[PDB]
RNA sequence: UAGUCUGGCACGGUGAAGAGACAUGAGAGGUGUAGAAUAAGUGGGAGGCCCGGGCCGCCGGUGAAAUACCACUACUCUGAUC
RNA sequence: CAUCAUUCUAUGGUUACCCAUCAUUAGAGGAAAUUUCCAAUAAACUCUGGUGUAAGGCUUAGAGUGAUGGUCGAGGUGCCCUAUUUAGGGUGAGGAGCCUCGGUGGCAGCCCCACCAAAUCCUCU
């Protein structure tokens, strides 16, 4: 009935919304960035390893079908 | 209907008790009228022909270049070329003032079109009518505006209100205004029928008086 | 076409209650945004208005139109008689 | 290349009350249900003209200019039926008529997300 029209690459907002506010959630998994930021799962999942790289965001526990990060502690 | 009794029209003189104000006044006639319709084709437009300057004072403006050029310096006139309305009926919106600044425009004689611009069917569509003439009169032609008849609309409210005198002029022209005002709207009839009631005869400011 | 059925009119009237009318007389009355203000509507109008001084406005501003100040009539509801 | 607004020049245009539209009248136009067809059938409402009234640049031509090189935000908009009546269950079509960037909640404001109503009915099943 509906067909939902994510985004494959970052658009110039995308990644500034995605690089300022994805920390400035509380969880962060690639299904939530793939509903919030308008963009696809494969694209949700490569942009959080970056963010890992960066000191933003925190991994909690891992595993092959859903990964759970997390915002950068008040410590 | 006829309404007349030109029998013994004074008691004019009775002003320093129907007057104990000081200033420039206006004198006007509310007439009374009973079953007309203005959504059908009944058509109450024109005028009833004065002859004798009841006098009105407001702004008159004369657009053109004439013989008149002379003729109205004695005025003190507001006159205008067509090289300042460029900027007069096009700064009409986004300056929110009242841009047309006088009561009147104008079309003459020899200026067969006065303004068929943009700012000609512009000016004659939002009332201040340009409805005087100056045809090739040459006499004043200007303030026979100031020295004209009364005129008078149909609308959807129905009542006539209208100046048939004012301050400043001898009052055996305020008799003058019975005689050739009143006499000729008996005769300006369709079957608006039989229009007239009652004429409540009233100054600028005072009391009811009955002349029928 | 007789007769009959039916409506109007005349003969043909007094009185009470009630209604919808309409002439004589009355209040409150009208809310596109908006200007600070329930714009009825016109001839307005930069001047009036009150016991030597004071307010209402022009404008800024909504909108062919903004009051102090003269009248009539639109026309919705309550209600008054030779 | 399409489009709206704004400022300046077109031997360019009706105003003794018109302009947009509230009114009305004169005229060209159809899907699905209903299949296996064919043409029907028959709307609702939509325009130009005309008259009374209420906006104002119009609508025509030139160029500098907002902000579009693509647009508006893209959503809410119905009847039927039930002792779930602030709830619960249905889903055919084809047309016209209006509020604002919602008020809150949850990783609180943005981007989602749920909900509380704005103005809707006319009819061919």
């Amino acid at each position: 009935r509906d067909k939902l029209n994510n985004l494959v690459l970052f658009d110039k907002a995308t990644y500034d919304k995605l690089c300022k506010e994805v920390p400035n959630y509380k969880l962060i998994t690639p299904a939530v960035v793939s509903e919030r930021l308008k963009i696809r799962g494969s694209l949700a999942r490569a942009a959080l390893q970056e963010l890992l790289s960066k000191g933003l965001i925190k991994l909690v526990s891992k595993h092959r079908a859903q990964v759970i990060y997390t915002r950068n502690t008040k410590g | 209907s006829r309404d007349t009794l030109y029998e013994a029209v004074r008691e004019v003189l009775h002003g320093n008790q129907r007057k104990r104000r000081k200033f420039l006044e206006t004198v006007e006639l509310q007439i009374s009228l009973k079953n007309y319709d203005p959504q059908k084709d009944k058509r109450f437009s024109g005028t009833v022909r004065l002859k004798s300057t009841p006098r009105p004072k407001f702004s008159v403006c004369v657009l053109g270049d004439q013989q008149h050029c002379d003729e109205a310096k004695a005025v003190d006139i507001p006159h205008m070329d067509i090289e300042a309305l460029k900027k007069l009926n096009k700064n009409k919106k986004l300056v929110k003032k009242l841009a047309k600044k006088y009561d009147a425009f104008l079309a003459s004689e020899s200026l067969i079109k006065q303004i068929p611009r943009i700012l000609g069917p512009g000016l004659n569509k939002a009332g201040k009518f340009p409805s005087l003439l100056t045809h090739n009169e040459n006499m004043v032609a200007k303030v026979d505006e100031v020295k004209s008849t009364i005129k008078f609309q149909m609308k959807k409210v129905l009542c006539l209100a209208v100046a048939v005198g004012h301050v400043k002029m001898t009052d055996d022209e305020l008799v003058y205004n019975i005689h050739l005002a009143v006499n000729f709207l008996v005769s300006l009839l369709k079957k608006n029928w039989q229009n007239v009631r009652a004429l409540y005869i009233k100054s600028t400011m005072g009391k009811p008086q009955r002349l029928y």
